[PDB]
């Protein structure tokens, strides 16, 4: 019952107060060392006994205490989106090979990407520089987000999420630390790879400025401008983008160096929706007698979200017959139709609003 | 979205409804809780909301029919003491293009008619009063023209 | 001069076709044609992959002799 008296006791320590944390900026002498709060006073303090060489650091965050200011003990510096980055995910792997086209695309970001990692050597003995961004587009098909995060989520711990409501963040907030913090990181963790998708919002071009806000978007601009066509090495990590148009990347997104490979997405081929039909089936179940080339015919000019969730939409009304296997017949009605329906929804394509 | 920028107004929503078709792509458990969307018209609407998770079942809604406008109107009258005597078979065919929201407007006025009004109703010719109240009734016609 | 050569790869056409197209084609478009020698996959970038930066570009028409005509 000990237990509780060396609880209690773990307690009383715990009747200490707790500190402040702020900034080391830089050293006046030995007992006169300037430290930043987080609130933005800067003191020159004194330091205790206890500590070491290693708490000075150049710039490093330290904890101030809350009568003298002195310093206890030292930690690392973060402002932490980078976890909420990380609580992605997505299966595959497998989803790499399974889109099936263009083949081209396939087998050129399997290149540009990994190559880098495993060899260096064909970069350094030539003489050329590797690629060290590209940008994806859409949605001229899919395969954008598939395809990319497939690379993501199988690449594990390496890799950054960037979406684009983190960019305006909060009223009088920055992001232009957030844009040198993602590129830091991005210098960190090797080879990184970062996703910025839907940048039209953000991507605002300062030809026509609205109210107090188009702006601070111009600022996580420059920011995003500097650091990818520097003057600072991303040589070895990759950036990915991803938009609807590029009528607002301006010259400077257009250009390469922060934009290098512009890989345009291609809208299902009848030969290459073969493949994706293949795919398609193997989760649904389906009669004795199916032929995939009725399922092809039937649909063009559809994306992959189109034919997948069309399919599941033949399988709903496949349990509006409650068969379980099910001819190709009950599924190609519900797949033209409801096909059919959905052009007729949407304007684009061609014609724009 | 428009077309160029910068920038509108409500363009911190189209971004997070963009996000949400983000959140409908990247977020598995964004399958839950199924969520219904409305809209007046389709003349601004996204190509990329084509998804199971995103906009999947879209219906267009024309003007109800003869038959249907006589219907839903029937059912919010079923409440009021309307005079005896109703065919059903005039209101119906006088019944064209006409919105449920403008059905209701004579449904609304179906319900004054029972005191006086005191304009003289009488029987038969409520229906096609409210009817043509918002697009007609001429005067002209031929007036000052031939 | 960067290039390790070894050339393997024609400096003659460069100075004549695409000399054509050129401007542009400017500056760090010229990195894509390096950046497209990664498409290789062999020992030495093929005289096809600097081509294909420099024919595309996805610009023009056509122009300049239809210009005239
Ligand atoms: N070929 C496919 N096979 C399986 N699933 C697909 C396919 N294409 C799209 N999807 C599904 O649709 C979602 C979005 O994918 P993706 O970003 O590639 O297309 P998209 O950009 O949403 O297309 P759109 O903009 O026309 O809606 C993904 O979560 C994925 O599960």
């Amino acid at each position: 019952t000990k237990q509780y008296e060396k609880s209690e006791n773990d307690l009383k320590a715990l009747q200490s107060v707790g500190q402040i944390v702020g900034e080391v900026l830089k050293q006046l002498t030995e007992e006169k060392f300037i430290v930043k709060a987080t609130n933005g006073p800067r003191y020159v303090v004194g330091c205790r006994r206890q500590l070491d060489k290693s708490k000075l650091k150049p710039g490093t965050r330290v904890a101030l205490d809350m009568t003298t200011l002195t310093i206890m003990r030292y930690l690392p510096r973060e402002v932490d989106p980078l976890v909420y980055n990380m609580s992605h995910e997505d299966p595959g792997n497998v989803s790499y090979s399974e889109i099936g086209g263009l083949s081209e695309q396939i087998r050129e970001l399997r290149e540009v990407i990994e190559l880098p990692l495993t060899n260096p050597e064909l970069f350094q003995r030539v003489g050329i520089i590797p690629p060290k961004g590209c940008l994806l587009y859409g949605p001229p098909g899919t395969g954008k987000t598939l395809l990319a995060r497939a690379v993501a989520s199988q690449l594990d711990c390496n890799f950054l999420k960037v979406v684009s409501s983190s960019i305006v963040d909060k009223y009088i907030g920055e992001s232009a630390r957030l844009i040198r913090e993602m590129f830091n990181y991005a210098r960190d963790h090797q080879p990184c790879i970062i996703f910025m998708d839907e940048i039209d919002a953000i991507g605002g071009r300062r030809f026509s400025e609205g109210t107090s806000a188009d702006r601070e978007i111009q600022r996580t601009l420059m920011e995003l401008l500097n650091q990818m066509d520097g003057f600072d090495t991303l040589h070895r990590v990759k950036m990915i983008m991803a938009t609807n148009r590029p009528d607002t990347l301006d010259p400077a997104l257009l250009r390469p160096g922060r934009l290098d490979r512009k890989i345009h997405i291609d809208l299902p081929n009848e030969q290459a929706r073969l493949d994706i039909l293949k795919i398609h089936a193997g989760p649904i179940t389906k009669h004795g007698e199916i032929d995939y080339e009725a399922i092809v015919k039937l649909s063009d000019g559809f994306n992959g979200a189109d034919l997948r969730n069309v399919c599941t939409e033949a399988g709903m009304f496949a349990i509006r017959a409650d068969h379980d296997f099910v001819v190709q017949e009950d599924f190609m009605k519900a797949v033209r139709k409801v096909a059919d329906s959905k052009k007729l929804e949407s304007k684009l394509d061609y014609k724009p609003v | 979205k428009r077309f160029d920028s910068e920038k509108a107004g409500d363009r911190e929503v189209q971004r997070t409804m963009l996000e949400l078709l983000n959140q409908l792509d990247g977020f598995q458990p964004n399958t839950q809780v199924k969520v219904i969307a409305a809209t007046n018209r389709v003349d601004i609407l996204d190509p990329a909301l084509l998804r199971s998770g995103r906009l999947d079942r879209k219906i267009e809604f024309p003007m109800p029919n003869e038959e249907a406008r006589a219907r839903i109107m029937q059912i919010h009258s079923r409440k009021m003491n309307v005079s005896p005597d109703v065919n059903y078979e005039e209101l119906a065919r006088c019944t064209d293009d006409f919105n449920g929201a403008q059905c209701k407007a004579v449904c609304v006025e179906a319900g004054m008619i029972a005191l006086r009004r005191g304009a003289t109703e009488l029987t038969h010719e409520d229906y096609m009063e409210g009817i043509l109240e918002v697009q007609a009734k001429k005067k002209a016609n031929l007036q000052y023209y031939a | 001069s960067k290039m390790n050569l070894s050339e393997e790869v024609d400096l003659e056409d460069y100075v004549a076709r695409p000399d054509k197209i050129s401007g542009a084609d400017i500056n760090s478009i010229c990195q894509e044609s390096g950046m497209l020698a990664v498409r290789e996959n062999r020992y030495i970038v093929l005289a096809k992959d600097f081509e294909k930066a420099y024919k595309t570009v996805i610009k023009k028409d056509e122009q300049e002799h239809e210009f005239y005509k």
